[PDB]
């Protein structure tokens, strides 16, 4: 119950927390959590419209402007930290990148200071993140 | 000290005033001079706001003699001088008895004397509520295609003078009619609306629809807010 | 003229400087005259 | 009809004229609410912060209407049916004077300190206030004048007439700028904004007028034949409030859609709306003064902030 | 499509927008779009857990502190502004308050300056 509460409250006054700090609160080795059920066709379609799923797919090839899929990220980040969406094999730097933008609603430049890694490399990291996400979206789509 | 005080937005000017001594400078009827509506709006604010206000005007050139022929020839050629936007005709019924008219671009930019005065009336109105007047848009309005001009006039009496007074002017540029195969290539790699809407919504079908955009709408500075818009 | 039936213009001592002229008019004087000429069907 | 108007425990104690309440008004600051009524004609001022009456001052005759000249409660002018004009300072009664003929209504022009008297004469009296001397008269050329109003936006004076014609004058230069033609007399006249004007008729019609067009933009008809006493404008929702003795009607400025209607137990002498609030103040033919709160129209006033929690 | 995009983007760069200005964008034409069905039982169970729905009704009675239900407000605000949930007959001040907290993630004290109402009154409007 506390873990799901923390995700919603990262917008309210927990945004000032550093992404590394918030990551440790979310994930605790002492309480191993079984993976939540992956997205069904009903759940994925309700969460994202077909034109929404289209925009994420085409941007993965383009990787040009970054502002078309910005609305998706708060929706995408919640699924990953809810133990749904299977396993994305996200790295620690990549997971912190998703946490800052998806849940703390921080800009890339501001998150760049916290992460301390170069911004261009972070832009490469995020393209890797969404590529994993859009690929798994198609696998659920193909499964039915 | 605030240079180009008229150019910056008015609410930003209000904070910059403060309790200290302030020097400002503004531009009128120049190459980059602001419109009459904005400059009058600023100078009214200074009078309204133990402050002692000072006004100084500069009317002699530093490089040539005043009254230069080339300077006068250049100014009216590009319509760089703001004057009284129009003489105030008798007040008209706002939503009821005003009719739009279609201005011919070909007869407007020909250099007959009657045509020139109407252009000076229109350009002064066109850049009245504009932060920095660009002489490029006069060229764009002149020769670029599909930039149609429309003006509404007071109901004409049976007896009239040579040139009617213009209350409002609207500029419409036509876009659209782009092939679907063209729009797919741009997404993977002719106005703002057909490209941006197609990009945001990923709709190739949109773009083959034909439409126009209202580039500018202008109302006479004395008459702003009455219902000509 | 009895019982103040007819108006008289003697100065009133108590009413002197009872208020100060305070004006907040957005319309400029030139705009008012143009509006007044065009009032109603005129 | 889903508006659920509430009716009011005691917001202000002793909000009770002995028999009836003639006129209810509020100050510009909102600090003070003023009421007058029969019997032993009183002027009672209620402080909003203290939720109690500041003072009560008896008067010789009944007051038809009064105007709050000062921003606070200090300076008040009363018009009487005995042709008497009474000036009240912060201490109390200050001076009293007569008007040559009976006065129906009066309005004050804040610029130039000129106060205009509309009454039972063809001429409309002018009283300059910075100098006590009466100014030059203006002749309206109408047998009887009923109501008057002054536009705040650009200073335009219009007087209603018994013939049913609205005549517009200019406070500067004292000349007739224009005249408007429209059997019933003009019950209520109100200016809103630069360009919008309203005419009330004793038959029960509300006519919205534009200064530039002779024809009315919209007409709203009360089914009852009773005259409408007060017409008010609410800017936020663009609602025009027309009130008669039987009922109060609130309807939209454009297309004339009706917001809600309130019918009380007793007839209304006057109605008042607290600024930027859903609270409505009514004066009735009852010792109590009606207080009504409409949550939809606006938020509760600051001095009555807990009313939102109570609902 | 734009209307749903704008709600999600309020939390990145459009929070600086005043709540009244953002509210004007959402509601236009002085009319409502095609009426979607009221919030379904299956959608309610997906959005809010039984323990979560347990909290809301208990807060509606106890009324002591709104920090308990802060996590629900972003979820609730999306439903109301998506033309779902029917119509709650919210006032102009109440609707702007929901947009400020749920979507722009502004605290109550911060919204007090924007709404210009006292902080005690805004709580009561949020209570209703």
């Amino acid at each position: 119950d506390f873990r799901r509460r923390f995700l919603a409250l990262l917008s309210y006054q927990f945004s000032t927390f550093s992404p590394s700090l918030a990551l440790n609160i979310i994930q605790n080795r002492n309480m191993g959590k079984p993976a939540q059920p992956a997205l069904s066709r009903e759940e994925l379609e309700a969460l994202f419209l077909p034109y929404d799923l289209k925009r994420l797919e085409m941007y993965s090839r383009n990787m040009v402007d970054y502002h078309l899929i910005m609305d998706m990220i708060p929706a995408i980040s919640r699924i990953y930290f809810l133990n749904q969406l299977g396993d994305l094999a996200l790295s620690a730097a990549q997971s912190a990148l998703l946490l800052g933008i998806g849940l703390q609603h921080k800009s890339v430049d501001q998150l760049e200071k916290e992460i301390e890694l170069p911004s261009g490399q972070l832009m490469g990291l995020f393209n890797r993140i969404i590529r994993k996400v859009v690929k798994l979206f198609n696998e659920v789509q193909e499964k039915a | 000290v605030i240079d180009e005080a008229a150019a910056i937005p008015l609410p930003l000017v209000k904070s910059l005033l403060g309790p200290y001594l302030v020097f400002m400078a503004s531009t009128i009827n120049g190459y980059e001079g602001t419109g009459r509506s904005l400059s009058l709006k600023l100078i009214q604010q200074l009078r309204q706001q133990a402050r002692t206000l000072y006004e100084v005007s500069l009317q002699e050139s530093i490089r040539y003699a005043p009254g230069d022929a080339v300077e006068k020839w250049l100014n009216d050629l590009l319509c760089l001088d703001c004057l009284n936007i129009t003489r105030i005709v008798s007040g008209c019924p706002l939503p009821e008895a005003c009719e739009l008219y279609y201005v011919n671009r070909d007869t407007l930019f020909c250099y007959h004397k009657a045509s020139e005065v109407f252009l000076q009336r229109l350009m002064a109105l066109y850049v009245a509520s504009h932060y920095k007047n660009s002489p490029n848009d006069l060229q764009m309005l002149s020769d670029a295609p599909a930039h149609h001009l429309f003006c509404l006039l007071p109901p004409v009496p049976p007896t009239q003078n040579a040139l009617p007074e213009v209350l409002a002017v609207i500029q419409v540029c036509l876009e659209g009619e782009i092939s679907r195969q063209s729009i797919l290539n741009s997404l993977s790699r002719g106005d703002l609306i057909p490209w941006t809407v197609s990009e945001q919504f990923q709709d190739p079908d949109f773009g083959g629809l034909s439409g126009g955009r209202v580039v500018r709408i202008a109302v006479h500075p004395d008459y702003q807010g009455m219902g000509y818009g | 003229a009895s019982k103040g039936r007819k108006l008289r213009f003697h100065v009133l001592s108590k009413l002197l400087s009872f208020m100060a002229p305070i004006d907040h008019t957005t319309m400029n004087d030139d705009a008012r005259t143009e509006l007044y000429r065009s009032l109603f069907g005129q | 009809n889903e508006v659920k108007i509430y009716s009011l425990i005691e917001l202000i104690q002793d909000f009770e004229m002995p028999t009836v309440c003639t006129t209810i008004k509020v100050s510009k600051d909102g600090q003070y609410i003023l009421a007058t009524g029969t019997y032993k004609p009183r002027v009672r001022c209620y402080d909003t912060y203290q939720l109690s009456l500041k003072f009560e001052r008896c008067l010789d005759s009944e007051v038809v209407t009064f105007e709050i000249l000062s921003d606070d409660y200090s300076k008040i002018v009363f018009l009487h049916n005995d042709r008497y004009i009474e000036f009240h300072s912060q201490s109390g009664f200050y001076y009293k004077t007569r008007i040559p003929k009976f006065g129906r209504d009066f309005s004050y022009h804040y610029p130039s300190c000129d106060l205009y008297f509309v009454g039972a004469s063809s001429e409309v009296y002018r009283l300059n206030l910075e100098q006590g001397r009466y100014l030059n008269p203006l002749q309206t050329d109408a047998a009887e004048n009923n109501v008057c109003d002054i536009n705040s936006v650009h200073g335009l004076f219009a007087t209603g007439t018994i013939e049913g014609r609205v005549e517009c004058w200019d406070p500067r230069t004292r000349n007739r700028v224009g005249l408007l033609d429209c059997l019933p007399t003009i019950s209520a006249l109100k200016f809103n904004g630069a360009l919008t004007m309203a005419v009330g008729t004793t038959t029960g019609q509300v006519l919205l007028y534009d200064l530039r067009s002779d024809k009315p933009l919209l007409v709203k008809d009360h089914q009852y034949g009773l005259p409408i006493k007060s017409v008010h404008f609410q800017d936020s929702l663009d609602l025009i409030l027309s009130a008669d003795s039987r009922i109060v009607k609130m309807w939209n400025k454009n297309s004339g859609k009706i917001f809600t209607s309130l019918e009380p137990e007793h007839d209304l002498n006057d109605v008042c709306l607290y600024p930027n609030s859903g609270m409505l103040l009514t004066a009735n033919e009852t010792p109590k003064m009606g207080i009504y709160y409409i949550p939809v129209l606006g938020p509760a006033p600051r001095w009555c902030s807990f009313l939102d929690n109570l609902t």
